[PDB]
RNA sequence: AAGAACCUUACCAGGUCUUGACAUCCUCUGACAAUCCUAGAGAUAGGACGUCCCCUUCGGGGGCAGAGUGACAGGUGGUGCA
RNA sequence: GUUGGGCACUCUAAGGUGACUGCCGGUGACAAACCGGAGGAAGGUGGGGAUGACGUCAAAUCAUCAUGCCCCUUAUGACCUGGGCUACACACGUGCUACAAUGGACAGAACAAAGGGCAGCGAAACCGCGAGGUUAAGCCAAUCCCACAAAUCUGUUCUCAGUUCGGAUCGCAGUCUGCAACUCGACUGCGUGAAGCUGGAAUCGCUAGUAAUCGCGGAUCAGCAUGCCGCGGUGAAUACGUUCC
């Protein structure tokens, strides 16, 4: 719970890890990739391009 | 009446529009048949830097497929029949 | 290493668990889903549930929890279900539904299979044996291939090294081949061991 | 910003305005290296934290408009 | 000779004024505009009247030793407070937050 | 009038031949204004020259996309494809010059 | 295994010469064919204003004098180090014609390229200058080691 | 790991706390709390001001909080020849 | 298109078609093939992506994460404030911008694609030299906004100069962002004007919309781009041949 608004930083809302976070999903590259695979991420499939 | 449908699977989105059009045509109102609207392509590129500058790419993609359904000369039964129809979990029915 | 078979076969032959459109609610509706499935795991750690399909409809959130023990899942008069719902109703915020179907032949689903082997390795059933029960059960179930692997300090053996008993075919070359995959971790008194389980279940034509 | 005017920590500006009531006298210790030197500071010695110790910087006329941390170099190198 | 500087004869006026310390392109442009004189005319092809007018405009600007001194008293001022920038001035290192590890050679 | 869609790169030219005097008017301008290069203009006329219909038809193109070279190729391709609607006898002479092939060289 | 076909360039629109186009593409820098189409049409107006002849009469004459007949090719079978006299294929003649024309035109002292290219063509046409010399040079060298082949 | 001013940040200097930042409880069950006053550099403070959880067959319990409580909790501190 | 105007055309995107040795000549086992010829947008493995087998280094990661055995456990936990991560004798790697005229400055026309935008994009209007501020149109959207291109081309000047080349660096003006830009932001005024007159040995890669060159958008993101990832614009040279490796 940071003091000012600037200090507040995007953290992986599942991991808790504060890195690499995708604003659309609030996930780091890791937690996302894993869940993407399993297919729990409504319409996000792996691409070929 | 103007309906906009949005989905992640174009199959269920077509099966939706079929019913939306068929329910309006059994209701008797003239339909502008489902306009295909420019499908949105959000691509997510997770890079894992190797030797710093080379970087194994992995791309994911979300497609929002869109359909526009105008209903001309609308009817009481139409307005009802539209609310009666159950468009699936993967479609957004905007009126 | 390798591509996750499911990873590359979703929206192709297999489907989304999370069946729902949502624009500005995406993250809300998503992280909710993450609780729901993480809850039903911790709750039903022994009910043989895998494909916890989650649908959505403003405030009518439906959870289909496909289960190989459906008689066990419901409980004594929907006892387990109703208690499950009220927590989820108090956690999520919505009208959490509980439609339930069965996982007929648990050895077809690779999560359940890999979960079965997850326990055997905890209770110190020889890596050797653990898999072979599954393998043969999966064969009789009616599966064209299986590739159980267990990897880690196997039997407390100081040196960790991997042991895989593979039958049939694992056609990863075929995008239309239904390769199920499921990983699991086996925490014994010497670290953890990796249950990886592939299952080709006939072509999707 | 430059329309808002020069910056100074209100915690510090209070301390120095108390000394401006009297005649300089006390020497203020602060961590506000970011505070601009105003004309009111002139004549004072300000103890400014350089990351480990407080550096006593006497405030002259030419130091007005600069920050306090301009006179308390944080990195040691010869 | 303008502001005590022999501006070249062959090149255009605008260019010849860029040599005058304290005058650049845009200063030379608004000098000659304020002089009410063509900026395409040449120094060798100017008039002594026009020179006078150009010279009168440039007297309002701080140029040459006047400007060199203004700049030099600032070097004084920073080494007269031991400011970060002061020390960076006397050490011959970058003063505005440029890195030193590499790409600092102008100063070093 | 005889219609024919051309495409090169991201350009898409809606060519239309009308009975005229060999004027190419693209988006309500003379081709010289729209396409500067002479080399490009010659190449745009290349289907009209080989059928010897330069001075037979007024070309009324509607182009959108790509650049000046691109826009050329699509017009060329669309003239060629318009001529085929004018006279199916031209197919042989056009096809020999490679004008009926759509240049599908996209970016990599 | 089978000789790749060379790219079929268009004819130069005003001289109807695929040679002149090939010059443009040789002169073109950073895909600025415009700059090179201008430069040549500027250079050929300079040739026509000076000589009075058509630029095509001069340019073809210029190429004749630059275009090599025999070239040195390194052969190191066992020892050898033989500079095998090789006859320049008719396509490689024009290649080396236009390459040298452009390469030496850029090196000339004249201020603008349109003048530099014009003067190198005018010098080449008079059987002189540097690009003609370069052909001679390799022939003098090919004549020097002519005992191999 | 070319989106480090603070935050991030893990390091340093100086201040600062010890079921401890956080954590299952063990419970007692309060409101929790904003708050704005006084310091402070801020934390840590001390405190003006400000405490109704709701259901309750009206007990208790889901709590959340403090205090207690109890092992611990938490460690970016070792071992990738576990 | 601004409006009336079915909707033609372009586009948008669902479903189909299409390409093969199917066909016709040679050649050849009458076959296969090979060599050509038609027709077609496509010629003989349509073009890009994606999707591999068993292996090895007790390779690297207990700093993504988890983790047996340890260790710490009023501290090797934790909290704040300031600082450092941005030091620089120097080196190893990656890239940007120049080393001018096939330019610079200067004016006049241009012609893209893709992606993003509501806690946002912000029209226009309005002020400033500009960066910016003003107030705010319309719009979660093929509808409104960011973008609405730069190279180029038409002019048009300087004249091969360390320069109207180049802009480093430093001094002085400000503008946003944030609590705060001193160490430690970006950007714009104004002045300053470094090195560099295109770099050897050596070395790496690349057969076409490629090399090269030019702008644009996005992710991360209060602000911060000479990086990354898209996207288009312009667009080459060359492959003789199996000689040596």
């Amino acid at each position: 719970t940071p003091k000012f608004k600037v200090q507040e930083y995007t953290r992986c809302e599942r991991c808790g890890r504060p890195h690499s976070v995708i604003r659309k999903f609030k996930l780091c590259r890791i937690c996302f990739r894993e869940l993407a695979y399993k297919g729990q991420i409504p319409g996000v499939k792996k691409a070929s391009w | 009446i103007r309906i906009r449908l949005k989905a992640y699977d174009h199959r269920i989105l077509d099966q939706s529009a079929e019913k939306i059009v068929e329910t309006a045509k059994r209701s008797g109102a003239s339909v502008s048949g489902p306009i295909p609207l420019p499908t949105e392509k959000s691509v997510y590129t997770i890079l894992r830097a190797v030797h710093k500058y080379k970087d194994s790419r992995e791309q994911f993609e979300m497609r929002t497929h869109k359909r526009l359904i105008d209903i001309v000369n609308p009817t009481p039964q139409t307005v009802d029949a539209l609310m009666r129809l159950d468009l699936p979990s993967g479609v957004d029915i905007e009126i | 290493q390798k591509v996750n078979p499911v990873g590359l076969r979703i929206g192709v032959i297999r489907d989304w668990e999370s069946k729902w459109y949502a624009g500005k609610d995406y993250a809300d509706f998503l992280h909710e889903d993450l609780k729901i499935r993480e809850y039903i795991s911790k709750r039903l750690s022994d009910a043989s549930v895998s494909k916890v399909e989650i649908e959505r409809a403003a405030n009518r959130v439906n959870i289909t929890i496909h289960t190989a023990k459906p008689g066990m899942v419901i409980g004594k008069g929907g006892s387990e279900v109703e208690a499950l719902r009220k927590a989820l109703n108090s956690l999520t915020g919505k009208r959490v539904h509980i439609n339930i179907l069965e996982i007929k032949r648990a050895d077809l689903d690779a999560q359940l299979v890999a979960d079965n082997i997850a326990r055997q390795l905890e209770n110190r059933v020889s890596f050797r044996r653990a898999q072979k029960q599954q393998i043969q059960r999966t064969m009789r179930a009616g599966a064209q291939g299986v590739k159980t692997m267990v990897s880690g300090r196997l039997g407390g053996a100081d040196i960790a090294r991997s042991e895989y008993y593979s039958e049939g075919t694992v056609p990863l070359h075929t995008l239309r081949a239904d390769i199920d995959y499921a990983t699991s971790e086996a925490d014994t008194t010497y670290g953890k061991l990796g249950v990886k389980v592939w299952i080709y279940r006939g072509e999707v034509l | 910003s430059l329309k808002k005017g020069p910056f100074v920590d209100g915690h510090l500006m209070t301390k120095i305005e108390k000394l401006n009531e009297t005649d300089k006298k006390q020497v203020v210790k602060t961590w506000s290296r970011r505070s601009t030197i105003f004309p009111q500071f002139i004549g004072h010695t300000i103890a400014v934290y350089d990351g480990r110790k407080h550096v006593p910087v006497f405030i002259s006329e030419d130091m007005v408009g600069h920050k306090l941390g301009e006179f308390a170099p944080t990195r040691t190198y010869k | 000779r303008i502001a005590g500087v022999d501006i070249p004869r062959d090149k255009r006026v605008v260019i010849s004024l860029t040599y005058i310390f304290g005058i650049g392109r845009t200063t030379a442009q608004q000098v000659l505009k304020e002089a009410g004189v063509s900026e395409d005319t040449r120094v060798r092809d100017l008039t002594e009247e026009e020179l006078g007018k150009i010279r009168d405009i440039i007297d309002k600007l701080k140029v040459e030793g006047d400007l060199r001194r203004e700049v030099s008293l600032n070097i004084k001022r920073l080494i007269e407070i031991g400011s970060y920038r002061g020390i960076r001035h006397r050490r011959g290192l970058p003063v505005r937050g440029q890195n030193s590890k590499n790409n600092a050679r102008t100063r070093k | 009038q005889y219609y024919g869609t051309g495409r090169r790169k991201s350009s898409v030219a809606r060519v239309r031949l009308v009975p005229g005097e060999g004027r190419i008017v693209v988006n309500n301008r003379e081709i010289s204004e729209h396409i500067p290069s002479a080399a490009l203009i010659e190449d745009i006329k290349q289907p009209l020259t080989l059928t010897e219909t330069a001075g037979t038809y007024d070309v009324l193109v509607n182009v959108h996309g790509g650049g000046l070279s691109g826009q050329a190729g699509a017009i060329r391709h669309g003239i060629a494809r318009a001529l085929l609607e004018a006279d199916p006898e031209y197919r042989t002479t056009l096809k020999r010059a490679g004008l009926l092939t759509r240049d599908a060289r996209m970016k990599e | 295994k089978g000789p790749v076909a060379k790219r079929d360039v268009l004819p130069d629109p005003i001289y109807n010469s695929k040679l002149v186009s090939r010059l443009i593409n040789k002169m073109m820098i950073d895909g600025k064919k415009g700059k090179s189409q201008t430069i040549l049409y500027k250079s050929f107006d300079i040739i026509k204003e000076r000589t009075g002849n058509d630029a095509m009469e001069v340019f073809e004459q210029a190429l004749k004098n630059i275009m090599p007949v025999l070239e040195v090719k390194a052969r190191r079978v066992g020892g050898a180090n033989y500079q095998v006299p090789v006859e320049v294929r008719p396509e490689r003649r024009t290649t080396l014609g236009l390459r040298w024309l452009v390469n030496y035109a850029r090196l000339r002292g004249e201020k603008t390229m349109e003048e530099r290219l014009a003067n190198e063509i005018l010098d080449a046409a008079n059987n002189t200058g540097a690009a003609v010399k370069k052909r001679e040079d390799t022939h003098k060298m090919a004549e020097a080691n002519k005992a191999f082949a």
